Formats: C-alpha cells, sequence, structure tokens
C-alpha cells in the first residue's frame, strides 16, 4: 500500500544540508513533551548517520550490480553493432540495480546508526538522565529512526545512482572498443558465438534478429529508467 | 506447432508490463512439459533482465515489511523460472557468472513469517537448491564467498518444516564439497555455530519427527565428522538424542539414513 514519500528530484544530494527540510519531528513524542529543547539535535544525528554511511553503501552496491548489468547487457546486445542503445539500455539498467540494491544495503544500518546518534545526543544534552527518562530516550530514539529512514536511504540511493551511471560506462568500454573498431574495417560488430547460437538454434519467433531489436522489445529497458525503487516514478509530469 | 507457438508469445510478452503478468504465470505452470525453457529465456531479448526487474521491484516491500499475498505469488512465478534457468546444463554456468544469485539474497534475510514471506523465502531457496543440486564445484566457490552460510542457518533454525529442509540441504551439498568441508571447520568459531544449530534442530526433531529434516542433519553431522578437528569436537558436543533409540523409531523405514548415522556413531572413535 504504502508509496514512495519522495521523487528523484526532491532531494539534493550535493550535500548533507540537502537532508535538512524533509527531516520529521512526530511532536507527540513524550521525550518531546517534557524537553522540547530536545528536537534542535536531531538534524545533526540524522546528517551524521548518512554521512558515516554513505560511501560504504554506494561502493557496495555499485559493486554487486556491476556484474550482473554488464553481463546481461552484454548478452542481450551482442548481434547490436552500434553502442548507443547499449549504453542506454545499460545506463538504465544499472542505475536501477545500484538503488535497489542500496535500498537493501542500507535500511537497517541507518536504523541502528541514527537510533544510537539521537540517544548519545539525547543523553549528553540532558543530563545526567534517569531509568524513566532513559526509556522516554530510547522510545524517542527509535521511532525518530523510523521516521527518518527513507528519507536517509533516498539521499543514499541516488548518491548511488549518480554515481553508477560513469562506472557502468568504464566496465562497457570493451564493449564499445569492440564495435567501433569494428566500424573502422568497414564492418558491423557481431558476436560470432551469438550469432551462430541465434541462427542454428534459437525458434524464429524469439530468435535474436541481426537486422536488430524492434523499439518495443526495448520496454524492459525503458521500464528500468521509469521506475527506480524507493522513488515515485517518472511520468508526464 | 501450436502449444509451443504459445510458448513463444508468452516468452515475447515479458518484456512489456503490460502483458508480463500473466506470461509469468502462464510459463511457470509448463516448466516441467517444455525441457529446452531454459535456454530460450536465457538466450532471448531482455527477458533475464524482466525477471531481475520483478525480484528488484519488491524490495521496497522488503523493509519494512509490507509484502502482500500477490505481490509474492507474482514474483515467485518469476523465481520459479530462474530455477528452471538456474537448473539447465546449458544456462547454469551462465547464470552463475551474471551473480544473479545475489539478488535473492534479500529475500533469504527476512525474517517476517507471514505466508507471503515464508513463500518468498522457500521459493528463493528452490533457486539456490537447483544450482547446488547439480554439483558443479564452481558453484560451491561462488557461495563459499558470497556468505549464503549464514542466511541458511539462520533459515534452518527458524524457518518452517519446507525451508528448513531446503537449507539444509544447502548446507548439505556444501559441506560434501571438499572446499566446502574445509571452508566450515576453518575456524571453530566457524564449526562451532554450524554444530550448534544442528543440535537445536535435532532436539527439534525429537518433538516433532520430520523424515526428510533427519535425513539431512545426519548427513551434514556425517560428513563433518570427515574433518578431524570437527570429528573430536563431535566427540563431545554431538547430541545425545543421536546416541539413544530416540529415532529408532522413525528410522527403522529408513535404512540410508540409519546406516549414516551408523556410520557416524563408528566415526567418532
Ligand atoms: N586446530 C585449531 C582448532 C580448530 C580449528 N578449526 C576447528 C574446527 C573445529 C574444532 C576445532 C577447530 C587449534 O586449536
Amino acid at each position: 500500500p504504502p508509496q514512495p514519500q519522495y521523487s528523484y528530484h526532491d532531494i539534493n544530494v550535493y550535500s548533507l544540508a540537502g537532508l535538512a527540510p524533509h527531516i520529521t519531528l512526530n511532536p507527540t513524542i513524550p521525550l518531546f513533551q517534557a524537553h522540547p529543547q530536545l528536537k534542535q539535535c536531531v538534524r545533526q544525528a540524522i546528517e551524521r548517520a548518512v554521512q558515516e554511511l554513505v560511501h560504504p553503501v554506494v561502493d557496495r552496491s555499485i559493486k554487486i550490480a556491476m556484474t550482473t548489468c554488464e553481463q546481461i547487457v552484454r548478452k542481450d546486445f551482442a548481434l547490436d553493432s552500434e553502442e548507443s542503445r547499449m549504453r542506454i539500455a545499460a545506463h538504465h539498467m544499472m542505475r536501477n540495480l545500484t538503488a535497489g540494491m542500496a535500498m537493501i544495503t542500507c535500511r537497517e544500518p541507518l536504523l541502528m546508526s541514527i537510533s544510537t546518534n539521537l540517544k548519545n545526543s539525547f543523553a549528553s544534552a540532558l543530563r545526567t538522565a534517569s531509568p524513566q527518562q532513559r526509556e522516554m530516550m530510547d522510545q524517542a530514539a527509535a521511532q525518530l529512526a523510523q521516521d527518518n529512514c527513507e528519507l536517509a536511504c533516498c539521499f543514499i540511493q541516488k548518491t548511488a545512482v549518480e554515481k553508477a551511471g560513469p562506472e557502468m560506462d568504464k566496465r562497457l568500454a570493451t564493449e564499445f572498443e569492440l564495435r567501433k573498431h569494428a566500424r573502422q574495417e568497414g564492418r558491423r560488430y557481431c558476436d560470432p558465438v551469438v550469432l551462430t547460437y541465434q541462427a542454428e538454434r534459437m525458434p524464429e519467433q524469439i530468435r535474436l534478429k541481426v537486422g536488430g531489436v524492434d523499439p518495443k522489445q526495448l520496454a524492459v529497458y525503458e521500464e528500468f529508467a521509469r521506475n527506480v525503487p524507493g522513488f515515485l516514478p517518472t511520468n508526464d509530469l | 506447432q501450436v502449444d509451443r507457438e504459445k510458448i513463444y508469445q508468452w516468452i515475447n510478452e515479458l518484456s512489456s508490463p503490460e502483458t508480463r503478468e500473466n506470461a509469468l504465470l502462464e510459463l511457470s505452470k509448463k516448466r516441467e512439459s517444455v525441457p529446452d525453457l531454459a535456454p530460450m529465456l536465457w538466450h532471448s531479448f531482455g527477458t533475464i533482465a524482466a525477471l531481475l526487474q520483478e525480484i528488484v521491484n519488491i524490495y521496497p516491500s522488503i523493509n519494512p515489511p509490507t509484502l502482500t499475498a500477490h505481490q509474492s505469488n507474482r514474483v515467485c512465478n518469476a523465481l520459479a523460472l530462474l530455477q528452471c534457468v538456474a537448473s539447465h546444463p546449458e544456462t547454469r554456468s551462465a547464470f552463475l557468472a551474471a551473480h544473479i544469485p545475489l539478488f535473492l539474497y534479500p529475500f533469504l534475510h527476512t525474517v517476517s513469517k507471514t505466508r507471503p514471506f515464508e513463500y518468498l523465502r522457500l521459493t528463493s531457496l528452490g533457486v539456490i537448491g537447483a544450482l547446488v543440486k547439480t554439483d558443479e564445484q564452481e558453484v560451491i566457490n561462488f557461495l563459499l564467498t558470497t556468505e549464503i552460510i549464514p542466511l541458511c542457518l539462520r533459515i534452518m533454525e527458524s524457518g518452517s518444516e519446507l525451508s528448513k529442509t531446503v537449507a539444509t540441504f544447502i548446507l548439505q551439498k556444501i559441506l560434501l564439497d571438499d572446499t566446502g568441508l574445509a571452508y566450515i571447520c576453518q575456524t571453530y568459531e566457524r564449526f562451532s555455530h554450524v554444530a550448534m544449530i544442528l543440535g537445536k534442530m535435532v532436539l527439534q526433531l525429537s518433538k516433532e519427527p520430520s523424515a526428510r529434516l533427519l535425513k539431512h542433519v545426519v548427513r551434514c553431522y556425517l560428513r563433518l565428522s570427515d574433518n578431524p578437528r570437527a570429528r573430536e569436537a563431535l566427540r563431545q558436543c554431538l547430541p545425545d538424542q543421536l546416541k539413544d533409540t530416540t529415532f529408532a523409531q522413525v528410522l527403522k523405514d529408513d535404512t540410508t539414513t540409519k546406516r549414516w548415522l551408523a556410520q557416524l556413531v563408528k566415526n567418532l572413535q
């Protein structure tokens, strides 16, 4: 049932300051009713959580996604002598699978890290505490983490998506080079192994064509661009 | 050629989201009357990409856990088709090289005990199970460096009887490999964690019989006793339920498991 809160452009990722306007503080939180001043420490707690997690999550997600995207795209476009369609498809798939892996990877660590940061900040501020307020603290910290995890995660996903594209470009360099070198020799690049297999073994209705892929077959790859996990899908605005 | 042209259209209908759900349903039903379904799926344009898309599109439903029966049924039809690709001699190696099992591990990590999630875990387990059934050592190497053993151990401890059985079967296949056995017995910490879980399962089995599960648990112990360090540790921590008459009743029908058990007790000397 729940839709994503944010669209891809609702969040600026250039600096941690991109987080501030979207932070949500449930005013009914018992800790806050008792000490309203403690709200002021929440922004920094979330910023620090994202700060310490963003690069490891980004690196891990791209690493996981890369091999899968490269291998599938290389396979699908093996009889395609042009670099253009392949580059765009790879772009879209890699961005999507990277965003997906980032969402899975950062969820639980963000909760743990955001909660620890708040409980730490709460305790240092007031005062020394006590068994009946340390429970209000632990309650508050857990709830705030739940309330701001989607935001923090999206920030990190977007950071990863933006870094994924150029990384994929570099991984597909040799594929681009196969096609470019072939065109220099006056010929179209065609993976010889794939060419033989498709011509000899695949049923005509599902065979990869030398003539190319027809536009409606690209529907999968276009859908990767339209619908990125964690973000509101795109449309005619 | 009327039934087979019906298979080609559905394969072609997997690319567009508009027609994919129905194609997934129909193809998943026919995967054991179409021997060559796996290479047709692998080698057609965009098909594997569409199945990955189905998988990743339910990631937002994993945490917080909100997965519905309808969502689970749908992605499990996609998982059924990937299992088909994982099993086939002609596509297994390419499937592994594309690291496609990694996109299943988030499902295996879930702990929600609702039926949509249990079905999701069982079906994901079935894909890995199809991989290791074929007994390639390229497969075990991949599993060892991707940390699926803790995923399996958590499930062996907490899952439904069906999921526990598939998960223990995967562990069994890993252990049967020379490399797998050495990996699991490389440190006492690793060995101990596996032995502890197997121990808990034996206790559970004594309360609630499951012939299939007991068979795999016993196999795992037997294989572990092939390692000298593990053999010595097992002489101390092997459950008393495996030494006495606890399972004598349920085993008088299972000659193979009895033989394995007796081989095990024999080894620990």
